[PDB]
């Protein structure tokens, strides 16, 4: 039995999900100071779904480690807190009005795995004003941003001309995956 | 795509992307710039990932670039919502939900027993005490 | 202990003293009214073997109140593979001369099955250590029984955040921490190392060795009881052999 080795996790939109290798094992999760609990009892995957646990308290540390069986042989995962971590999925545009001059382009308030009463929470819901959006607007041959602190923008375009819009979730606090990828395009 | 002359007509997103499938020349011949073809490109050509229903149980597919996300129903958990919670009614599995001892049982359900001075409730999981100092209890906190 | 509590009286009611010829000696832990698990580490010098005494329901060594309840050992039993100076199977079962009381201050604490204990108790990350030893590595005892609360380590990392003197084997685990904080110490040797499980509490350990009190680098080192429960069970079933000192076949 050979000990499970590169633990890393994979998070978006806090569906969480360790991997490792190579390629029969238990995993076992907890916080700085919990219990540790044994999730994917005797799997034989080199993967185990977390996103339960972690969604109960996001703000959190957590620490993962693999069991291996033919004290047994095991490795912990690297520290994983979900809300400082966790990679944001590729927006989405859900609308755009335009009224004259101005335009109101709208994001998705796409919806996170983290669950409170009986409904997932939204992106919004669980960042606040920690999450901002970035609008990449263009018509001409140069670009244009604008930011937000909500999921719409409102910006001025030039009456008749044709624009084409992407935007892209940012939480501008994170040292690390502060930035989502690109939305689709979408032009009026 | 491209019908007979078709092409005599002007770049059209919607004509050619939208209302049809369109190569990347054809999207190239809408947005001209390299760099903008390519944002376009770069999702317009993924794939929908959910397309082969991957998540199980009434679970929730929302798709990503050349990936997805499952969002399952509270029994079920995994990355494509295939895990019963519901049997996982193992002695490792939070101690098999026994307040004292648990005892695992080859295909039926777990059994669940008692320190001494202590009797197994009726609930099947629950001990409580059958002396009047039963071990592990500390009297002036009871 | 090093950077814990007092216990309020009575919330350590399984807690023992173990004296020789009337002097502090050791911690030991009430399994059931006659029988006291200890240290065996504890009686490498002992040459007065009818001189033991054990103290339930103890709290202030400077105060007498009815709530004590002293016994004499007539037993004192150890693994035969336990060698006198040295740290593995660092485990002693104590028969009492006379049952104890059980009262409000003296209950004893349960001794788990072994499969409860390795495969549930184990992974509860804290767990209480006590007694009246030094408050501080150079120190002097406590006065006051004193608890403390320590977080437990499988042996692999025990070993990666230890500096690198005896090595940590199967019949011992690590618990506390290493930046010099807090830890159980010498003359804590023997007590109990108690787990809180679902309302109730249980033997997990017994304040064994380390190097020093509280090192930085270092945890403490006790002695895994889940390994000798079968051992202390058939024991406390057996008949009363002759002579204080009784070195038992283990397995
Ligand atoms: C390396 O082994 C030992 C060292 C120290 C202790 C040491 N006891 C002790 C207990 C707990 C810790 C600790 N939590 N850091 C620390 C110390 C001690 O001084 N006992 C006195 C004596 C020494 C050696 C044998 C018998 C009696 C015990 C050890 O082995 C049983
Ligand atoms: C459905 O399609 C997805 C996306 O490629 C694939 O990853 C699944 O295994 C399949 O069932
Ligand atoms: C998607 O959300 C999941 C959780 C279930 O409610 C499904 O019925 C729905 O399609
Ligand atoms: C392995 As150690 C007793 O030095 O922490
Ligand atoms: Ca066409
Ligand atoms: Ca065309
Ligand atoms: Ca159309
Ligand atoms: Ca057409
Ligand atoms: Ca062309
Ligand atoms: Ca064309
Ligand atoms: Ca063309
Ligand atoms: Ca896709
Ligand atoms: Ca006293």
């Amino acid at each position: 039995t050979v000990a499970a080795y590169n633990l890393t996790w994979k998070s978006t939109n806090f569906k969480t999900i360790l991997e490792w290798e190579p390629k029969v094992y238990t995993v076992q999760i907890s916080t700085k100071s919990g219990d540790w609990k044994s999730k994917c009892f005797y799997t034989t995957d080199t993967e185990c779904d977390l996103t339960d646990e972690i969604v109960k308290d996001v703000k959190q540390t957590y620490l993962a480690r693999v069991f291996s069986y033919p004290e047994p042989l095991y490795e912990n995962s690297p520290e994983f807190t979900p809300y400082l971590e966790t990679n944001l999925g590729q927006p989405t545009i859900q609308s755009f009005e335009q009224v004259g001059t101005k335009v109101n382009v709208t994001v998705e308030d796409e919806r996170t795995l983290v669950r409170r009463n009986n409904t997932f929470l939204s992106l919004r819901d669980v960042f606040g004003k920690d999450l901002i959006y970035t609008l990449y607007y263009w018509k001409s041959s140069g670009k244009k941003t604008a930011k937000t602190n909500t999921n719409e923008f409102l910006i001025d375009v030039d009456k008749g001309e044709n624009y084409c819009f992407s935007v892209q979730a940012v939480i501008p606090s994170r040292t690390v995956n502060r930035k989502s990828t690109d939305s689709p395009v979408e032009c009026m | 795509a491209n019908a007979f002359l078709e092409e005599l007509r002007p770049g059209s997103l919607e004509r050619e992307c939208k209302e049809e499938q369109c190569s990347f020349e054809e999207a190239r011949e809408i947005f001209k710039d390299a760099e903008r073809t390519k944002l376009f490109w770069i999702s317009y050509s993924d794939g929908d990932q959910c397309a082969s229903s991957p998540c199980q149980n009434g679970g929730s597919c929302k798709d990503q670039l050349q990936s997805y996300i499952c969002f399952c129903l509270p029994a079920f958990e995994g990355r494509n919502c295939e895990t019963h919670k519901d049997d996982q009614l193992i002695c490792v599995n939070e101690n098999g939900g026994c307040e004292q001892y648990c005892s695992d049982h080859t295909g039926t359900k777990r059994s669940c027993r008692c320190h001494e001075g202590y009797s197994l409730l009726a609930d099947g999981v629950s001990c409580t005490p059958t002396v009047e100092y039963p071990c592990g209890k500390i009297p002036i906190l009871e | 202990i090093v950077g814990g509590k007092v216990c309020p009286k009575g919330e350590c009611p399984w807690q023992v003293l173990l004296l020789v010829n009337g002097a502090q000696l050791c911690g030991g832990t009430l399994i059931n009214t006659i029988w006291v698990v200890s240290a065996a580490h504890c009686f490498d010098k002992i040459k007065n073997w009818r001189n033991l005494i054990a103290v339930l329901g103890e709290h202030d060594l400077s105060e007498h109140d009815g709530d004590e309840q002293s016994r004499r050992v007539a037993q004192v039993i150890i693994p035969s593979t336990y060698v006198p100076g040295t740290t593995n199977h660092d485990i002693a079962l104590l028969r009492l001369h006379q049952p104890v009381v059980l009262t409000d201050h003296v209950v004893p604490l349960c001794l788990p099955e072994r499969t409860f204990s390795e495969r549930t108790l184990a992974f509860v990350r804290f767990s209480l250590v006590s007694g009246w030893g030094q408050l501080l590595d150079r120190g002097a005892t406590a006065l006051e029984l004193m608890v403390l609360n320590v977080p437990r380590l499988m042996t692999q990392d025990c070993l990666q955040q230890s500096r690198k003197s005896p090595n940590i084997t199967e019949y011992m685990f690590c618990a506390g921490y290493s930046d010099g904080s807090k830890d159980s110490c010498k003359g804590d040797s023997g007590g109990p190392h108690a787990t809180h499980y679902r309302g109730t509490w249980y033997l997990t350990g017994i304040v064994s060795w380390g190097q020093g009190c509280a090192t930085v680098g270092h945890f403490g080192v006790y002695t895994r009881v889940s390994q000798y429960i079968e051992w202390l069970q058939k024991l406390m079933r057996s008949e009363p052999r002759p002579g204080v000192l009784l070195r038992a076949p283990f397995p």
